RNA sequence: AUCCCUUAACGAGGAACAAUUGGAGGGCAAGUCUGGUGCCAGCAGCCGCGGUAAUUCCAGCUCCAAUAGCGUAUAUU
RNA sequence: GGAGUAUGGUCGCAAGGCUGAAAAAUUGACGGAAGGGCACCACCAGGGGUGGAGC
């Protein structure tokens, strides 16, 4: 009840700083100006439902217009089997409903900077009707494939090793009709819990950008499209690269219930350049669109055209996981860390996240020339609860 | 005042059925060990198989 | 080992009697009389199952 | 003194000074942190409070009370912080005792256990003891004598035996907090060895729980009693000679 | 129900929705 | 004469030991010499 | 249900627990005993 | 190890945290990372109640074990500049 | 000045004017854990119903070695 | 040192999607008519339950 926001941007950002430092805060008007659909969104109050799973001792209220949600947070414990499950190696059952149009990164990525903080290990396994593994039109969510190739390696920076990160998808699928539905299902293991994520730097200039590997996936189209797809980017980026190599993914079809029916009809593709010099990855996707069925050679060349366009712009981290990287470092210990930003990479979700740190306790960051250096000073919180032994 | 009263019949390490109330195990949630297996039930994915 | 423990780990453990409103029944039977006990019912059984055969 | 569970301790943590009452569990044998009613004498347990949150390998002291007139060493116990939470797991033992009723060879019929049928069909299949270390299992509950059962043991248990059911009810540790402000002024909870020479209670005492000296006669058991069939029926090489 | 109970003996705070 | 027959086992029982490592040594040093 | 259910959890719970520390001991005892006999092998030769 | 008697070392993790058993060999054992040469080498802390006083992080002296695991070859002698045996006989309070 | 040598007067009953360091072994619960074709076996057990001004218990367990000294590790000879 | 037997790691293969859920036979497939054998799940002769009230 004490921390006051407004708005209905970066809800999930405020949320998981409020469970990380421990601050109790307050949102209030979500939607005022919607009059046919006020008051929060299905997948907000999905992953309202996931954050009062994984932790414990956390109130969340969310008030009778639905336009305000107040939020004592408590401890993140994982899957621990006297509260959360039966079983320590148990994966924490989540559903999310048939009317939710973000994609699961939405839910994955909070998630993901959220679970080096816990007691136990998180082993949540996304199930249900709308599971989109896909990149969304939406707010243009990152695919699966994008996500853990592109963002935790930044984990593997910090510290938190990806020895023990297991996402693994079982079944895959797009939105379907309109941007409604999904289907397919994933499970995340986070067996890696640090106390305090190591300050690192990145400084030095990311320059000679070395390879382009991507997955290209299709989950109810005929398997030439990614094929299609191959020759569509690679005669993009031929003009500039000896090796890009595109994976190849195809699925049947997800089938979700009413009787149950095939869903979630699709494809998209997901490219990640990697530099030579250090964990500096640049990543792009590009999804169909869930009616409208354009020509796979376009959406090869459109994701070829933003991964020319990410890798013009970033210093050395992408805007899609710059707010992580930089939530990350926020969280490590008492000194300062160095991130690599470009001057076009700069954007109202970033400044949005520093005025967030600034409200809730954080240090404020020193911005100099070097593309310009972001200095973050950690808070030194860490994670609260872990059993030392 | 708490601390000064008599244990409750939970907290009493060994509960006779004279000291509580009548159905006062109904309310509780206490785990225990069983012995021997149980018989499976014969459900219909078994049937099936 | 047995130099690695103390005198409070070496102190036994006292044996519980039975119920002063329950002593007109006997003795409570702890592991040790029913180890007698046992060991005298199985050795009559024996002879008893041995005569059977006979 | 040794420091009872339950009474207030003034713990030294932090920057803070707070008193507040502990709760002292054994990790029994790392299955299931079973609740102490002491502190062991020379042994680390664990304790488990409710005050401020700190990061843990944190050591700290815990004193009884800031008093001057403290004939001997004001501090009581020492420590570090091993880990924090909400809600925790600490379990004490709660024994349903009961007494037999009738004695057949395995099945006896016990009483003074339960008070109804609706508490048995709950503890239906439930691992019942007795003393002596015969194992048993609550089987079915008996209609006539209301709260009484049937429970098949593993030989022949006597009248004398005590028959008894090992629950685990789960304790939870009070949520007080005083802070020790002492510039200011604070009011200090007392022990409860204070409380009791104050207002004039004596300490609980069974006699039934008091240990005592056991006068175990010597076991001497009955011959064999062969019966007359068999005893007849036998052949001449093993036939029995009694004059 | 109760396999859900089971496993969350201790688990202190939820989403309070109101809606 | 139990407490003799228990302390008569554990030096048998050491005995055994020693026979075995002995014979351990002595068959490593010959098994270099067939070889 | 809750005996089938507490039955199942303390066999997968036993197993996973055995297995865990046949692992941690065999590793311990084998990098341990493979640096005594080096050392064993090191001072012989002096 | 070295050419030295005695060893230092940090107390990386109890191993065996977690065992069943109370005065098993792999609850007694340590893995500690010793100073000088940088290896994770593994000890044998001389008692199940006396493993309570070895805490992570914390400089540990170790030398050789000369007599369940057969083959840890070290046991932890001092920690933290305190004799081990003299914590566990409670002679001594550590100094953290 | 001290020490030394002389020296009046006090100065021993164990609960003390308070011998230690190692090793081996027995005995114990209405306690806890694990295995399984009942009562058995194993690991063990400061933790037991109550009770801390409560308890007087193996009442100070037994044996071996050195004894104002003794043990451990490594190199070893 | 040789020969067996185990235990736990490490590596290599397995581990690349004309794709998107619900035959055999010269010996085989199905019957019919006639004639046998057996059956308190049949006839025949009897007996006894349950089913009416309550637990």
């Amino acid at each position: 009840e004490f921390l006051r926001f407004t708005g209905h941007r970066a809800f999930t950002q405020r949320l998981v700083l409020a469970t990380l430092y421990g601050r109790p805060i307050h949102i209030s008007k979500i939607r005022s100006s919607s009059a046919t659909n006020p008051g929060l969104a299905p997948h907000e109050i999905s992953f309202l439902r996931l954050l009062e799973s994984v932790t414990n001792g956390s109130i969340i209220d969310v008030s009778y217009s639905g336009t305000t949600i107040t939020y004592q947070p408590g401890l993140i414990t994982g899957t621990v089997p006297g509260m959360n499950a039966s079983l320590s190696s148990d994966a924490i059952e989540h559903v999310i409903p048939a009317t939710n149009t973000r994609g699961i990164t939405y839910f994955l990525i909070p998630l993901a900077l959220l679970a080096p903080f816990s007691k136990a290990h998180l082993n949540v396994r996304f199930t249900g009707p709308g599971v989109i593994t896909s990149a969304t039109h939406g707010a243009r969510d990152l695919s699966i494939d994008t996500f853990r190739t592109a963002v935790l390696p930044l984990y593997g920076l910090f510290g938190i090793p990806p020895a023990r990160i297991e996402l693994r998808v079982l079944q895959r699928s797009c939105a379907g009709p309109g941007g409604k539905g999904g289907g397919g299902i994933v499970e995340m293991r986070f067996a890696s819990q640090v106390r305090l994520p190591k300050t690192l730097h990145l400084n030095r200039r990311p320059g000679k950008v070395r390879r382009i590997r991507g997955v290209a996936y299709c989950t109810g189209v005929a398997a030439s499209h990614n094929n299609r797809m191959i020759t569509a980017a690679r005669g993009v980026l031929n003009q500039l690269v000896s090796d890009v190599h595109i994976a190849a993914q195809y699925d049947p079809a997800p089938l979700v219930a009413e009787q149950k029916k095939k869903t979630g009809i699709g494809f998209g593709l997901s490219l990640v350049a990697e530099t030579s010099a250090e964990g500096v990855i640049y990543a792009a996707d590009e999804v169909a669109p869930p009616e409208g069925g354009v020509v796979p050679e376009d959406i090869g060349e459109k994701c070829a055209y933003q991964l020319l366009d990410v890798i013009a712009q970033g210093g050395c981290v992408m805007a899609a996981s710059a707010p992580t990287v930089l939530t990350l470092m926020a969280m490590g210990s008492e000194d300062v860390g160095r991130l690599r930003l470009g001057r076009r990479v700069v954007s109202p979700e970033l400044l949005e996240l520093a005025r967030d740190l600034k409200a809730f306790g954080a240090a404020s960051w020193g911005i100099r020339d070097a593309d310009l250096i972001v200095s973050v000073k950690g808070t030194g919180v860490g994670n609260v609860g872990r059993k030392v032994a | 005042a708490e601390l000064v009263a008599k244990r409750a019949w939970t907290l009493a390490g060994e509960a006779t059925a004279a000291d509580r109330p009548v159905n006062s195990l109904l309310g509780e949630d206490m785990e225990f060990d069983h012995v021997g297996k149980p018989v499976p039930v014969v459900t219909e994915e078994v049937s099936e198989s | 080992m047995s130099s690695l423990r103390h005198a409070i780990q070496r102190r036994a453990h006292k044996e519980r009697a039975q119920p002063l409103e329950r002593q007109r029944l006997g003795i409570l039977e702890k592991k040790k009389d029913y180890r007698l006990r046992a060991r005298d019912y199985k050795k009559k059984q024996a002879v008893l199952k041995s005569l059977r055969q006979k | 003194k040794i420091l009872k569970t339950g009474d207030p301790l003034i713990f030294s943590l932090g920057w803070r000074r707070f008193q507040t009452l502990p709760i002292y569990s054994i990790w029994d044998n790392r299955t299931r942190n079973r609740m102490l009613k002491y502190t062991p004498e020379h042994m680390h347990c664990f304790g488990t409070f409710w005050g401020p949150l700190i990061a843990p390998n944190t050591s700290f002291c815990c004193f009884q009370s800031f008093s001057a007139s403290n004939p001997g060493f004001r501090i009581a116990a020492t420590g570090t912080v091993l880990s924090v939470d909400e809600s925790t797991e600490i379990v004490k033992k709660l024994k349903l005792v009961g007494t037999p009723w009738k004695i057949f060879k395995n099945t006896a019929f016990i009483k003074d256990m339960f008070n109804s049928s609706l508490e048995i069909a709950k503890f239906e299949g439930a691992a019942i003891r007795t003393v002596s270390g015969i194992r048993g299992q609550i089987k079915r509950a008996l209609s006539k004598p209301e709260g009484y059962f049937r429970a098949t043991f593993e030989d022949k248990i006597l009248l004398s035996d005590i028959v008894i059911l090992k629950a685990w009810y789960p304790v939870k540790p009070k949520q007080f907090y005083n802070p020790a402000t002492n510039l200011i002024g604070w009011q200090s909870m007392r022990l409860t060895g204070e409380i009791r020479r104050a207002e004039n209670i004596p300490t609980p005492q069974n006699p039934n729980s008091t240990y005592r000296k056991i006068e175990r006669p010597e076991r001497h058991f009955n011959p064999l009693r062969v019966p007359k069939n068999l005893a007849a029926e036998l052949p001449f090489k093993s036939q029995i000679v009694q004059t | 129900t109760i396999l859900v109970e089971m496993q969350r003996r201790n688990k202190v705070g939820g989403i309070i929705d109101r809606r | 004469r139990e407490k003799l027959k228990k302390e008569l086992a554990e030096i048998e029982e050491r005995r055994r030991e020693k026979q075995k490592k002995e014979k351990k040594e002595f068959w490593e040093r010959e098994g270099k010499k067939r070889k | 249900f809750i005996r089938r259910e507490q039955l199942r959890i303390k066999k997968e719970k036993d197993e996973a627990y055995e297995k865990k520390f046949k692992r941690i001991i065999a590793e311990i005892q084998n990098e341990e005993g493979r640096a005594a006999n080096e050392y064993a092998r090191e001072k012989a030769a002096r | 190890f070295g050419g030295s008697s005695h060893a230092k070392g940090i107390v990386l993790e109890k191993v065996g945290v977690e065992a069943k058993q109370p005065n098993s060999a792999i609850r007694k054992c340590v893995r500690v990372q010793l100073i000088k040469n940088g290896k994770k080498v593994t000890a044998f802390v001389p008692n199940d109640g006396c493993l309570n006083f070895v805490d992570e992080n914390d400089e540990v002296l170790l030398a050789g074990f000369g007599r369940d695991i057969p083959g840890v070859r070290f046991k932890v002698v001092k920690v933290s500049g305190v004799g081990l045996l003299a914590l566990w006989k409670e002679k001594k309070e550590k100094p953290r």
